[PDB]
RNA sequence: GGUACACGAAAAACCUUACCUAGACUUGACAUCCUUGGCAAAAUUAUGGAAACAUAAUGGAGGUUAACCGAGUGACAGGUGGUGCAUGGUUGUCGUCAGCUCGUGUCGUGAGAUGUUGGGUUAAGUCCCGCAACGAGCGCAACCCUUAUCGUUAGUUACAUUGUCUAGCGAGACUGCUAAUGCAAAUUGGAGGAAGGAAGGGAUGACGUCAAAUCAUCAUGCCCCUUAUGUCUAGGGCUGCAAACGUGCUACAAUGGCCAAUACAAACAGUCGCCAGCUUGUAAAAGUGAGCAAAUCUGUAAAGUUGGUCUCAGUUCGGAUUGAGGGCUGCAAUUCGUCCUCAUGAAGUCGGAAUCACUAGUAAUCGCGAAUCAGCUAUGUCGCGGUGAAUACGUUCUCG
RNA sequence: CUGCCGAUAAGGUCUUCAAAA
C-alpha cells in the first residue's frame, strides 16, 4: 500500500530514544505513545509500552514481529460475551 | 429551387435540403450512409414515413445535417424537418400531411428530476409499520 | 464548546490538514458553502434577504 | 489619425439582466457616436448555478429549496479605436454590476 | 402551516437586492458577505432612536458606499456633525482603513408605512410594558391614516408575561400574499421582555407595481424630497 | 372515484409484415427497455419458423395468437368467505393484449434453449393447439363454465 | 407510526468532536469596561519533550500608538450543561386539500343560526342562478420562471453541408369562430392552428391540529458549574457484535458473460484546478509537458450496430471472503482511506405470510456532471441527457 | 346480502382584563 519512494515511517522521537535505549545495556521498557511508528531491524530486542487508550501494554518485539507498525500489536477495545436480551 | 426544413425532437436540431432530382432519391444523413448512421434497426423506414404514402419517386435528393441527441430522437428531427422542407413544394401535400398529424411538433421532452424523488417522477418507497 | 473553536479555526494549525472550513457568520461546522463561506442555514436568512447579489428563487 | 489598439475585445457579465442590457446600450451609443464600426453585441450562453438548501433546522432532509444565480455574459469586439474613442470611453461609468473583461 | 418568506420570494422579480457587488474569488467572497452583515447590524441594533428603515451597501474593487434611509436623521447628525464621526470610524474598522468609503445618509419620505420601524417601534413598545392591544391598534390606525393598503400584524411570543405562548394577529384589508405583482415590505423583530422574547412580524401592502423592471426605482421615499449628503 | 375514461395510444402498423400486433408483441417481450434487441429476438423467431413450418411467418403468428385469445373473462368479486367468480365478455382490444402475455410469460419459462428459439417454439406450438399457453385459455374457460350460475350477478 | 431509520451529517484516520484515558492552564484560548505604558505578536531554528508547554536565539509588519502588544485590575468571559411542556426563529403533517372567518343586518330568552346550505359547472367556497341575506378578507385562479412554433436584433470563441445555435425584445391560444343545449355560467364536437379548452413541468402551501421537530445552526427567560460541566494537546472512540428491522447496490444469466472494431448526447465544472499529446509501466499511476480563467482548451459517454466465442453447467454465471505485491492523498492509512494487479471463488438457479412505486418521454433501464472534499466500497444526495414501454372495463370491495 | 371483528393505566394546561384611548 504505502508508497515505495515514502518508504518507512517513524516519528524519529522513538528512533532517538532506540538509538540511546540500544547503546546503554541496561533496558527497561520504552514508554512511547506513537502507535503510528513502523518497527524497524534496530527495535528488535527492545520492549515497549503502546499506549492502547487507557494503559501501557508491554509488547517484546522480535525478530519476526518486524515490518508491521507497532500499535497493531496491542489492542484498543474489548469484547468478550454478549448477554441474553430476553 | 431547394427546399429547407428545420425539425426538432429531444434537443436535435435538423436541416433538410430539398433537391429536384430525376435519378433515384439517394437518401443521405450527415453525409453518411443511412444504413451505416443509424443502427439500421428498421428506424430509416419512420423518417420516410411522410415521404412514403405520398410519393419517393419525385426523386428528392436528401442533404440532411443532423447535430445532438441520440439515434432515435435524431430520427424524429429530420422526420419533421422533411414535413417542413415537404411544406414549401405543393401547399396541397399539407392537408394530407395534416390529417396523420405529421405536421407537429411532439412536445415531448425528459422531465427534470425532482428534490426527495429517486427520479423524474418516481418516489422513494413508502414504510409505513 | 462553540466560542474555542471559532477561534482555533481562525488561528493556523500546526499541520495543512488539520484546517477546516466553519460558517464565517454562525461558528457550524459541517454543511459550510466554499463557494460562499456560508453555511446552510445561514445562506437562507442571507438570501431571504437580499444580501448576496443573483440568488434568486429557482423555478427550473 | 492612428489607433493604437487593433481588436479591442469588450466582454461583459453580470449576476442582472436588465442591467447587462442597459450598459450595451450605452456602449454602443457612445462607440456609434465616435467612428467606430461596430461589430455587433453579441450574446453568450448564460452560465448558471444552482445550490440546493435543506429548509428545516434538524430533520426532514426531504424538504430542500432551491436557489439559482446566473451568470449572464455578452461580447463586443471593437475594431479600431483611436484616441477619439478612448478618451470618451473614461466617461462612461459602468453600472457596478456589470463586470468587464477588457483584453486589448 | 409554514409559509415562504415574503421577501425572499419576490427577490430578482421585482425587488433589487441590498447588497450590488461582485467578488474576486470565492476567498473574497465570504469576507465582503460578512462584513456587511456587521454594518447592517450595527446600524439596526444600536442607534434605533432614529428609525432607519433600510441600509444599502455598494462595493467596487476597493471602494465601498453605503446609502442609509432614516425617518429621522438629525440624530445620526448629531449637534453640528458630531455622532457622525464616530459612525464614520466605526465603518472604517469593521471594513479597513485600505478602502474608501462613502458613507451617505439619505432621508426618507412617507416613513409610516415601512415594515422595518413600525415593526421597531411595535417592539420598543411590548418591552415599555405598553399593553399589547392598545399598541398594535394604535400603530394600525396611524398606518392606515398614512394612506395605504391591509397591514397584516403577527406578535406571537409569551404573551403578557404569560407562561403558556399565544399569538395575535390583525389584518385590516386585502393583504394578496399569493401574487406576485403586489407590493409587500416584511420585516420582523425581536422584543426583548423581562419574560422572554417577542416575535413581531409585520405585512404592509403599498400597491401594484404595474411597471415591470427589476425595481431600479426608489420605493416610499419619492413623496416627499429625499436628499441630505455626508457623501463626496 | 374517477368518472374519467383514460385516452388511448397509437399501436403502430408494424414495420414488416405490415400487422401492428407484432409491435404489441415486441413491446411485451421488452425488458430493460430495449427496443432494439426485441426486435431482433423476435425476428430471428420468424426466419426459424421459415425454417421450420414452410410457410408464412405471419399467417402462423395469427394462427397461434387468434386461437390462443380467449372469450370469458373471470372477475374476482368477495362478499363475506372466499370469492365468487363472474364470468364477463372481455373486450376486443384486452383479448389480444391478454394473449400476448401469456405467449410471452409461458416462453421465458420453457426448457429449450436461446429465447429465440424458446419462443418461436411456442408459437409454433400454439398453432396446432397444443401448448402451455393453451392449457391457461382452457383452464380459464372451464372455470366460467363451471361458475356459469354467477354471471348474472356482476355489481 | 403515517410525519424517525442513505435523518441532522453537502464527506468521523489527525482535524472535525460535542465522548473516554491521560499530560498541562486559571479574569483564562476569545471580549468589553475601567489607571497605565508600549522600543510586538507571528513564524522559524535549538534542548527537554507523546505533543501540550518550557527554557535560548533572527527580535522583527508597522506607527509612536492607529489596529494590536501588553502590565494592574475587579466587574466577569466561557458551557454542544438542563428545560422545544417557558419561548423567538425555522420546518414536517393533514394538504396545493378546498376550505377558515369577519363587518352590517335578521331569527332565537341562549349557546347559536343566516350568509358558506338548494339546483347546475369545475381541480377549486371557480362561476352562474335561487335564496333574510347584503358585502369583504385569507386561501383557489391569473400575474413569475421553464419547455413546445414563429418574427425581429446580433454573428464570435458559435455556425461556415449557411442558417442551426446561443439570449434580449416581441407575436402567438383568447372557448377567439362555428354546431348542439342551457336563463347564465358552462359542457361536448368540428374548423384552422406548433400548441384547445388549467398545452406539460416548477416556485407559490389559508385559519389551524398533533403542548408534532429543533436550547446541538443562531438568539433567548430561568436553573446549574466558576483553579471546572471552562481551556490546550497526544492516544483511543464515534467503525464494536450472539442478534432484529428500514432504505439501496450487486446478483442468481444466453433479452447474457468475455474479446475486437465502432456511431450518436445534454447539462455542469475547472488555475493549489481541468489536464490534451508524448515516454515508462500487466495496471492503478509517474515523468515530461503544451492549451485553457474558458460557446476557443480539458473532463475517453454507456446502453446501441456488426463480427468471433461460450452452449445452460453452480458454469467463461455470481462476486463475497481471504493471502501477497504495487499506486495516490496526506505528518500519519494498525485501530479506520480508497484504486490497480495477481491468487481464492461464500451464498445465490427468481425468493414464504405480506407488501411498495408509477398514468409518457412516465415506469424500467444506460451512462454523464456538480455540491461538501487533501483522500474516501456515496452503491448516498442534487441535477443532465440516450433507449423507452404496459394498462385504466369500473367504484362492488380497500385506505385517506 | 348477510364469516368473523375484543380491548386501549392515573392526574393534568390554555385565557390574561377593560379600566380606555
Ligand atoms: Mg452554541
Ligand atoms: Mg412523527
Ligand atoms: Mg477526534
Ligand atoms: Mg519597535
Ligand atoms: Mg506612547
Ligand atoms: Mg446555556
Ligand atoms: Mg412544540
Ligand atoms: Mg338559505
Ligand atoms: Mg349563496
Ligand atoms: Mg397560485
Ligand atoms: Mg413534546
Ligand atoms: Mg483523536
Ligand atoms: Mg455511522
Ligand atoms: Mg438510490
Ligand atoms: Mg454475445
Ligand atoms: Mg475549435
Ligand atoms: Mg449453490
Ligand atoms: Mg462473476
Ligand atoms: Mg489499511
Ligand atoms: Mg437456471
Ligand atoms: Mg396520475
Ligand atoms: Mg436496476
Ligand atoms: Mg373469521
Ligand atoms: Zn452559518
Amino acid at each position: 500500500s504505502r508508497s515505495a519512494k515514502k518508504g518507512a515511517f517513524v516519528d524519529a522521537h522513538l528512533l532517538k530514544k532506540v538509538i540511546d535505549m540500544n547503546k546503554q545495556e541496561k533496558k527497561r521498557p520504552i514508554k512511547t505513545w506513537s502507535r503510528r511508528s513502523t518497527i524497524f531491524p534496530e527495535f528488535v530486542g527492545n520492549t515497549f509500552a503502546v499506549h492502547n487508550g487507557k494503559t501501557f501494554i508491554n509488547v517484546y518485539v522480535t525478530d519476526d514481529m518486524v515490518g508491521h507498525k507497532l500499535g497493531e500489536f496491542s489492542p484498543t477495545r474489548n469484547f468478550k460475551q454478549h448477554t441474553a436480551n430476553r | 429551387q431547394s427546399y429547407y426544413g428545420l425539425g426538432r425532437r429531444k434537443s436535435s436540431s435538423a436541416k433538410v435540403y430539398l433537391t429536384p432530382t430525376q435519378d433515384k432519391g439517394k437518401i443521405t444523413v450527415n453525409r453518411r450512409d443511412p444504413s451505416e448512421y443509424f443502427p439500421n434497426k428498421l428506424v430509416i423506414q419512420d423518417m420516410e414515413q411522410p415521404l412514403d404514402l405520398t410519393d419517393l419517386k419525385k426523386n428528392f435528393d436528401i442533404n440532411v445535417v443532423v447535430k445532438g441527441g441520440g439515434f432515435t430522437g435524431q430520427a424524429g428531427a429530420i422526420r419533421l424537418g422533411i414535413v417542413r422542407a415537404l411544406l414549401q413544394f405543393n401547399p396541397e401535400l399539407k392537408k394530407i400531411l395534416k390529417s396523420k398529424k405529421l405536421t407537429t411538433r411532439d412536445k415531448r421532452v425528459k422531465e427534470r428530476k425532482k428534490f426527495g424523488l429517486y427520479g423524474a417522477r418516481r418516489a422513494p418507497q413508502f414504510t409505513k409499520r | 464548546a462553540k466560542k474555542s473553536l471559532k477561534v482555533k479555526q481562525t488561528r493556523i494549525p500546526k499541520f495543512a490538514v488539520r484546517a477546516y472550513t466553519r460558517c464565517q457568520r454562525c461558528g457550524r461546522a459541517r454543511a459550510v458553502l466554499s463557494h460562499f463561506g456560508v453555511c446552510r442555514l445561514c445562506f437562507r436568512e442571507l438570501a431571504y434577504a437580499g444580501a448576496i447579489p443573483g440568488v434568486k428563487k429557482a423555478s427550473w | 489619425n492612428a489607433v493604437k489598439y487593433p481588436e479591442l475585445k469588450i466582454k461583459l457579465e453580470s449576476y442582472d439582466s436588465t442591467l447587462l442590457d442597459l450598459t450595451t446600450k450605452k456602449i454602443v451609443e457612445v462607440v456609434k457616436g465616435v467612428d467606430v464600426k461596430i461589430k455587433g453585441p453579441l450574446p453568450l450562453p448564460t452560465k448558471k448555478e444552482v445550490i440546493t438548501i435543506i429548509r428545516s433546522p434538524h430533520v426532514d432532509k426531504a424538504s430542500r429549496e432551491q436557489f439559482e444565480k446566473n451568470r449572464h455574459k455578452r461580447l463586443m469586439i471593437l475594431v479600431d479605436v483611436n484616441q477619439g474613442a478612448i478618451d470618451s470611453l473614461k466617461r462612461i461609468k459602468i453600472p457596478v454590476g456589470v463586470t468587464l473583461r477588457f483584453s486589448k | 402551516g409554514q409559509k415562504v418568506n415574503s421577501n425572499g420570494l419576490r427577490f430578482g422579480i421585482n425587488k433589487n437586492w441590498i447588497s450590488r457587488w461582485t467578488a474576486n474569488s470565492h476567498a473574497q467572497t465570504a469576507k465582503w458577505l460578512i462584513e456587511d452583515e456587521k454594518i447592517r447590524n450595527l446600524f439596526f441594533v444600536n442607534y434605533r432612536n432614529a428609525q432607519v428603515s433600510n441600509v444599502e451597501i455598494e462595493r467596487t474593487q476597493a471602494t465601498v458606499d453605503v446609502f442609509v434611509y432614516a425617518a429621522q436623521p438629525a440624530f445620526l447628525i448629531g449637534s453640528e456633525n458630531k455622532n457622525i464621526q464616530k459612525i464614520t470610524k466605526q465603518i472604517k474598522q469593521i471594513i479597513g482603513r485600505t478602502t474608501n468609503l462613502d458613507l451617505t445618509i439619505n432621508e426618507i419620505g412617507s416613513p409610516m408605512l415601512s415594515a422595518r420601524i413600525i415593526a421597531r417601534d411595535l417592539a420598543n413598545a411590548i418591552e415599555a410594558r405598553v399593553p399589547l392591544r392598545t399598541a398594535m391598534r394604535q400603530s394600525l390606525i396611524k398606518v392606515l391614516k398614512a394612506g395605504a393598503n391591509g397591514i397584516k400584524v403577527l406578535v406571537s411570543g409569551r404573551l403578557n408575561g404569560a407562561e403558556i405562548a399565544r399569538d395575535k394577529m390583525y389584518i385590516e384589508g386585502n393583504m394578496p400574499l399569493s401574487t406576485l405583482r403586489a407590493d409587500i415590505d416584511y420585516a420582523l423583530e425581536k422584543a426583548q421582555t423581562t419574560y422572554g422574547v417577542i416575535g413581531v412580524k409585520v405585512w404592509i401592502n403599498r400597491g401594484m407595481i404595474y411597471t415591470k423592471g427589476l425595481n431600479r426605482t426608489p420605493a416610499h421615499i419619492l413623496h416627499p424630497q429625499k436628499k441630505q449628503p455626508n457623501r463626496q | 372515484m374517477r368518472k374519467n375514461r383514460a385516452p388511448k395510444r397509437t399501436v403502430l402498423p408494424d414495420p414488416v409484415f405490415n400487422n401492428t400486433l407484432v409491435t404489441r408483441i415486441i413491446n411485451v417481450i421488452m425488458e430493460d427497455g430495449k427496443k432494439g434487441l426485441a426486435q431482433r429476438i423476435l425476428y430471428g423467431a420468424f426466419d426459424l419458423i421459415e425454417q421450420r413450418t414452410k410457410e408464412k411467418p405471419l399467417t402462423v403468428f395469427e394462427r397461434a395468437v387468434g386461437n390462443v385469445m380467449p372469450r370469458l373473462e373471470l372477475r374476482v368479486r368477495r362478499i363475506a368467505g372466499s370469492n365468487y367468480q363472474v364470468p364477463t365478455e372481455v373486450p376486443q382490444d384486452r383479448k389480444i393484449a391478454l394473449a400476448l402475455r401469456w405467449i410471452a410469460m409461458f416462453a421465458r419459462k420453457r426448457h429449450e434453449k436461446t429465447m429465440l428459439e424458446k419462443i418461436a417454439n411456442e408459437i409454433i406450438d400454439a398453432s396446432n393447439n397444443t401448448g402451455a399457453a393453451i392449457k391457461k385459455k382452457d383452464d380459464t374457460h372451464k372455470m366460467a363454465e363451471a361458475n356459469k350460475a354467477f354471471a348474472h350477478m356482476r355489481w
